[PDB]
């Protein structure tokens, strides 16, 4: 899968000996979006409070000239909006999109003063607010969540499957794999355990030296690329600024 | 005669799990010693699991009858 994201930060991770833990739930389970490849029905649902968003929506609709949409959405959303839980876009991402796409400072400041910093917009809100399709908003939210896939997403819990057949096959595996002298062989004790243990000890002792010695070149390349990009962009910008005043010759003439 | 009847019942209910664990185990061990192929082994794993469940059932039955036989009013 492609590596999505607009960040130039070369980021690597170090692991611990502890597993990720989430609050107990009898119906949901947390998993990685790329490893699960979930669908809209696999996603878990919950109810969100409307008023704070419905006020801003009424304002925007009175400004744009479409109140039927507000009325329909409010009658749909009363008693809370039932929506997929981990399909959203953050306020910061939305503000960046608005700014780069040309929404005015007044509208951006309205967004900022209206919604908290940790607010999370979902695809129905986005669709009713920008006169778009919930399908497109869902796809956009999914892409923006995959851009930050370190955060687990909440799916519906499903019991395990095929446990009986798996038990049969695992019994067959042990019955055919442990009925031997492999784990007691001179080959084992002379090559498999010594070589493997030496590799493991060396890896545990030089775990970080190796990683750094490997990543040095990639870090240098990324730094070089970013520097070149910055210098070129700055030069072009300042030169166009110099030549910006070459249009008034006509209106002077 | 009631003492003999009672001791017979008690011993039977006490050894029931031992039987389920030992003699059926010997039968399973015969089958394991005789079988070589993979299909029969795949099918026999489920018999082993059923023996597990049957042992637990016999243990539950014995627990019930023993709490009945060792319950005193005073
Ligand atoms: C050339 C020489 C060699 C030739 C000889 C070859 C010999 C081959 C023998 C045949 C066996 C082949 C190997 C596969 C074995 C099955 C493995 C399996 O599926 O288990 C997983 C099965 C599925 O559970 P899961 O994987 O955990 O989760 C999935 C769900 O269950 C969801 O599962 P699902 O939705 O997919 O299906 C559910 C199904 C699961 O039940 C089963 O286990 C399936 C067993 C079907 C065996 C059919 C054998 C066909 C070949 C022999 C022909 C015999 C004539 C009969 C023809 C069929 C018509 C009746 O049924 C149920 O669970 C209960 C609902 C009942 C619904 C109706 C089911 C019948 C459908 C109609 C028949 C379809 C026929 C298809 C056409 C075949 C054409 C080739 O669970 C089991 O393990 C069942 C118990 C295991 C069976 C053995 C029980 C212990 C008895 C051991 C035997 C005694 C020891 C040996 C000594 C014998 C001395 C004589
Ligand atoms: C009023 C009083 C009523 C009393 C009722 C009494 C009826 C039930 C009595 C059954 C007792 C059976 C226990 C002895 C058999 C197991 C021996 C053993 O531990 O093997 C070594 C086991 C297995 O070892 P192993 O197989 O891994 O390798 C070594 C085995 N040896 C040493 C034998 C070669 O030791 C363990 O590590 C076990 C740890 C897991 C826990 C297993 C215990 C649960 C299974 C038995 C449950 C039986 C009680 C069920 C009660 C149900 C009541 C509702």
């Amino acid at each position: 899968y492609a590596t999505l994201g607009s960040g130039w930060s070369f980021s690597k991770v170090q692991y611990t000996k502890y597993r990720i833990t989430k609050p107990w739930t009898t119906d949901t389970t947390f998993d990685d979006i790329i490893l699960s490849q979930p669908s809209k029905e696999d996603f878990a649902k919950f109810t969100k409070e409307a008023p704070l968003f419905l006020r801003f929506l009424k304002l925007v609709t009175d400004v744009e000239g479409r109140q039927e949409a507000f009325i329909q959405f409010a009658k749909r959303c009363e008693n809370g909006l039932t929506v997929e839980k981990d399909v959203y876009v953050t306020k910061k991402e939305l503000v960046d999109c608005l700014w780069k796409n040309g929404y005015t400072d007044t509208e951006i400041n309205a967004f900022e003063i209206a919604f908290p910093a940790d607010y999370k917009f979902h695809y129905p809100e986005l669709a009713v607010l920008f006169d778009l399709t919930e399908e497109d908003c869902y796809k956009y939210c999914i892409r923006q969540r995959a851009a930050t896939p370190e955060e687990l997403v909440e799916l519906k819990y499903t019991k395990p499957k095929n446990l009986v057949s798996s038990y049969g096959l695992c019994f067959l595996g042990v019955w055919f794999g442990l009925s031997n002298t492999v784990l007691s062989n001179a080959w084992f004790y002379s090559k498999t355990f010594p070589f493997g243990a030496v590799f493991y000890m060396l890896g545990s002792y030089f775990y970080r030296d190796i990683r750094e010695k490997l990543w040095k070149e990639e870090k240098s390349l990324i730094h070089t690329a970013q520097e070149n990009k910055n210098m070129g962009e700055e030069s072009v910008y300042k030169q166009m600024k110099k030549y910006a005043t070459d249009t008034k010759c006509l209106d002077y003439l | 005669r009631f003492y003999f009847m009672y001791m017979a019942r008690t011993t039977f209910q006490a050894v029931r799990p031992l039987l389920a664990f030992s003699v059926f185990g010997e039968v399973m061990k015969l089958v394991l010693a005789t079988m070589s192929s993979g299909l029969f082994s795949f099918l026999f794993s489920f018999v082993l699991a059923f023996e597990v469940f049957y042992f637990f059932l016999q243990c539950y039955i014995s627990y019930t009858f023993l709490t009945m036989f060792f319950t005193v009013l005073f």
